[PDB]
């Protein structure tokens, strides 16, 4: 089971939501594309079960998109890299 | 939607606990499993102890998935994921018995929408998610009331009512129908007719204009039980339909070949009836062609009682039975035709009024439904009398409802911020600023949830308006088209006539008033809602009259035919010794003027100048005086009762060019109405028939521009130049003074309002557009026409 | 046509950079390769290192084939050739949606273009023409505008 997913988050608020008490030792990356913005979660070093689990959360606060994550790498487009809600949980709630 | 069933619900609802009682901001996936099962013995919660899963088993690996701990449970509305399965819930369970859904489409709806958390729990504690949608599923059974057989009957019976088709007996023994309202005197008149033997089969002539099928609805009932003559027991009820027939086949010849089949099979006779809707296609007799010449075989299986039948034919179809014989005359048999009359009309309405609460604006009111029906009859005018009337009630079942999106309450304003707030926001999440984006986007949240509690609150434009249809409301959708935009037209009548015409104000409030008689309801509904004869110099104001009607009336300045009757005229010229004859009556009646006055079915027709025709044009628009009908065409009744003729005319036409002018003296207006008010109403009389002007309602006699009509008419035409070109960008205006000189060129006993037009065009048009050229005035600065010699000097203005 | 996105362009200006940098007269198919692979990261670029064609691995071929010298750099446009793999790409952005045209396009362009300097560089440098067009393509997936896929709702609405 990947413990990597790309997903796509609708309203900006909902990366926000989803950042208030989620970034669980996962890098996460933001992309508006679409003009919703998609974040890319990488579960690092988490378990099958663990992913899901972290990932269930995420997904009360969004869906998990289809789309591969190459896609993304070519003709994506950034609103927070890697540190995607951690910085969106400072700078975009409050 | 069309409502739910409680078990839907109440899994739902328990989910809506499980999200605070774990922690949940938005009650995910997760929670819809522990609703499902925490809802015990729901299609859902049952299958889901079949499966092993307890609210328990699903509970220890949804703690494991979320669970803890957004106790505050910020937002507590669903996930979208959540209200998906909902959504998908619903229609199947459309599709699996619950038009109103309930929980066993909610895990079947889960198991389609198979995701996030809910999904892993299942799948976690050791469950296929079909092995669910299974389980849900097989606790399924009839819900069809009068179904869920396990009898067996009968025999013979089985080659014969496959084919082919629908059985009204069968839907009334899983009983859907509904009755509805009788028509109800057609019903007796069948079953004499039809316990018969050598001719069998009755035949209902006429309205059709009811819904036939509705009478058919008494038929199938009466035949049943249970006062019948004895053959007319060990009966069993065929409906035959062409569409069956003609479906999935091109050619004539299979359709017959079918035909011939079923008519053979029809050897069930003596327990067999056959319902033969649209009777005369097949009969095929007479005119140019009837239709498809089933005849052959059909009039022998009439005949022979073996498809002893129940013809539901028109009007002009009987003609097309009755012609041919002794299968057609010894088949056929005619039988009287009633509706739910007016007030029956109304209660039929009322009825199914409740039933658009999948639209829930009317259920009631009663007075407006009985507006509804009693308005539509002159107000356009020409269908049936409920038919009119639903439209009014649902279209006036939703327009109260439109005014919820402004003011009432018009927590609309709230909606409106938070719009606004998103693109703020949005723009700003897209250049980024970040917390530039993130206060927007506060403002836009702080609005949504706010939004989301006042849309509940926008229940109160349910609460609003699922009683009311307002006859006010109703009034007005007839109006739209024909209290609320139909009584400032009534009441104020003359004044919006008077606004368009200013030709003869004496007759606009004439006018005014009898339309308003009429479409204010005190006219026989079989008599339009004007007729006139307008004398006058012509297009005094007459013209214009009909214009403005048109005007006053639908809210469209023109909605009015305009025929002139002197081409018409058979009265000094139609044919001579040798030479060829015209058509002229012809073409009137045969077509062309009834024809143009069918495509508005409300429509002022002007007809210009009848009193040059010969009293034989009188008699046509004498049926639509008497009948409110005028029969034409392809055998159509267009109903007149509708329209507002006007018809014109100067036959005294020296009296009436010699007529009322206040600027000759009030004693000459007074004086030389007197005067054309009868030897013109005695040439108009002359060039009439008395019985003509005896269904005519009203003889308005129309006066050049006294003095004192026409520079006011010129100043609506002389503005009406002066505001065509500020649209575009040009600022023109005649003064009182120059609309003063226009409108002389009226004044005339001879002429009308007709000349003003001229006069218009010579002293704004032309008169500034070689100024304009030359620049003497320009775009946009104003330009004064004005009179500073008697003559019109154009002065410049900013 | 249509007006192009910038990558295209991007991959094409260092084909003229290259023009000089080993001198050609007309810039050849060799200096729109070492083009493609010096813009990186773009989907022709990307593409390139993935099969393992550095920059680096393709200009060790690229000089040894013309490379030198025309270092006077003759009117500098692009060889007929180098022509073809723009005309293509426009093309191959039709077939990857991109009105208006980039990177994947031209490295896909590049591969029906296979006449050129570049193509042999890259059969040279054990790399199939299209085991690249290939990994152009698979560095996309869907652009789309509203849509991508999974979860959906309703079901009787089905048959009409």
């Amino acid at each position: 089971q990947k413990l990597q997913f790309v997903l796509r988050f609708g309203d900006f608020e909902d990366v926000i939501s989803l950042s208030k008490l989620n970034v669980n030792g996962s890098k996460t990356t933001l992309y508006s594309f679409e003009n919703r913005y998609y974040l890319y979660v990488d579960f690092c070093n988490m378990t099958d079960e663990e992913v899901e689990n972290q990932l269930s959360i995420l997904l009360e606060y969004a869906t998990e998109s289809s789309i591969s994550i190459h896609r993304l790498e070519e003709y994506g487009k950034l609103i927070i890299s890697e540190h995607a809600l951690e910085t969106i949980k400072k700078h975009f709630a409050s | 939607f069309g409502r739910f069933t409680e078990r839907a619900q109440k899994v739902l609802a328990l989910a809506q606990e499980e999200a605070l009682r774990l922690g949940h901001n938005n009650i995910g996936t997760e929670h819809i499993l522990l609703g499902l099962v925490r809802e015990g013995e729901g299609i859902a919660a049952k299958a889901l102890q079949a499966l092993g899963l307890g609210s328990e088993k699903i509970q220890k690996e949804v703690e494991s998935l979320i669970g803890r701990g957004q106790e505050m449970s910020q937002t507590i509305h669903y996930t979208p994921r959540a209200k998906k399965v909902i959504e998908l819930s619903m229609d199947e369970a459309r599709k699996l018995g619950h038009s109103y859904v309930g929980t066993e489409h909610i895990l079947l709806g889960l198991i389609r929408e198979g995701e996030g958390v809910a999904a892993r729990v299942l799948n976690n504690l050791g469950v296929s998610l079909n092995k669910a949608r299974q389980q849900v599923l097989q606790l399924l059974g009839s819900n069809e009331t009068g179904s869920s057989a396990a009898g067996t009957n009968s025999n013979a019976n089985t080659p014969t009512l496959d084919s082919l088709a629908r059985d009204l007996t069968a839907i009334a023994k899983e009983d859907s129908l509904d009755p509805v309202i009788g028509r109800s005197k057609e019903i007796q008149r069948v079953i004499e007719v039809l316990s018969r033997r050598t001719k069998n089969n009755p035949v209902l002539i006429g309205e059709p204009g009811v819904g036939k099928t509705a009478i058919a609805e008494g038929l199938a009932q009466q035949i049943i039980n249970n006062e019948v003559p004895e053959i007319l027991r060990d009966k069993r009820v065929m409906t035959l339909d062409m569409g069956t027939v003609v479906a999935g086949t091109k050619y004539r010849g299979e359709f017959e070949d079918r035909l011939k089949k079923v008519m053979d099979e029809i050897r069930q006779a003596g327990n067999i009836i056959l319902f033969i809707d649209e009777l005369h296609t097949l009969i095929g007799a007479g005119g140019a062609e009837g239709a498809i010449d089933a005849s052959n075989i059909l009039k022998p299986s009439l005949a022979r009682g073996e498809l002893q039948c129940i013809g539901a034919t028109t009007l002009d179809e009987y003609r097309k039975y009755i012609e041919k014989d002794a299968a057609l005359e010894r088949r056929f048999q005619p039988i009287q035709v009633d509706q739910p009359s007016v007030d029956e009309s109304i209660q039929i309405l009322q009825g199914l009024r409740d039933r658009y609460e999948a639209h829930h604006r009317v259920s009631i009111t009663d007075d407006a439904i009985e507006a509804a029906v009693k308005l539509s009859d002159r107000y356009i005018s020409d269908r049936f009398l409920p038919d009119k009337a639903i439209d009014l009630i649902d279209e006036a079942g939703s327009k109260v409802r439109l005014r919820s999106f402004t003011t009432p309450p018009n927590l609309k304003e709230l909606e409106q911020k938070l719009d606004e707030v998103r693109k703020e926001k949005d723009a700003a999440v897209q250049s980024q600023e970040f917390e530039k984006a993130a206060s927007l986007r506060d403002t836009e949240q702080r609005l949504r949830e706010q939004v989301e509690d006042t849309k509940k609150s926008w229940k109160e434009k349910q609460g609003q308006e699922n009683s009311e249809v307002t006859v006010d409301d109703i009034a007005m959708v007839v109006s739209s088209w024909t209290a609320q935009t139909e009584t400032d037209k009534l009441l104020n009548m003359e004044n919006i006539l008077h606004s368009r015409v200013i030709g003869q104000d004496e007759a606009v409030v004439a006018v005014a008033k009898a339309v308003r008689r009429a479409r204010a309801g005190l006219k026989d509904p079989k008599r339009p809602i004007g007729s006139f004869i307008f004398l006058g110099p012509t297009g005094v104001g007459k013209t214009e009259l009909a214009r403005a009607l048109a005007e006053s009336i639908f809210g469209d300045e023109e909605s009015m035919i305009r025929i002139d009757m002197s081409e018409y005229m058979e009265k000094h010229s139609t044919s001579r010794l040798v030479g060829s004859p015209p058509g002229y009556v012809g073409y009137d009646e045969g077509g062309q003027l009834t024809e143009k006055v069918r495509r508005k079915p409300y429509s002022v027709v002007l007809l210009d100048a009848i009193e040059k025709a010969h009293p034989d044009v009188f008699n046509i628009l004498l049926q639509v005086l008497e009948d409110g009908r005028l029969t034409d065409s392809k055998g159509r009744t267009v109903d007149f009762r509708n329209t507002i003729l006007i018809m014109t005319s100067n036959v005294g036409a020296s009296e009436l060019k010699r007529n009322k002018y206040v600027g000759f003296n009030v004693q000459d207006e007074t004086q030389n109405h007197k005067d054309m008010k009868d030897k013109v109403m005695g040439e108009l009389k002359r060039a009439f028939r008395p019985e003509f002007i005896n269904r005519i309602d009203e003889i308005i006699v129309f006066h050049s521009l006294e003095k004192k009509h026409l520079t006011e008419i010129v100043s609506l035409m002389s503005d009406q130049l002066t505001k065509r070109l500020k649209e575009q960008d040009l600022s023109i205006e005649l003064t009182d003074a120059a609309k003063a000189k226009v409108a002389e060129e009226g004044v005339d006993l001879e002429y009308g309002a007709r000349p003003l037009r001229r006069a218009i065009q010579k002293h704004v048009e032309d008169r500034l557009s070689e100024e304009l050229l030359r620049g003497n005035i320009h775009k946009g600065q104003h330009i004064v026409l004005d009179v500073e010699d008697g003559e019109f000097v154009v002065k410049t203005t900013a």
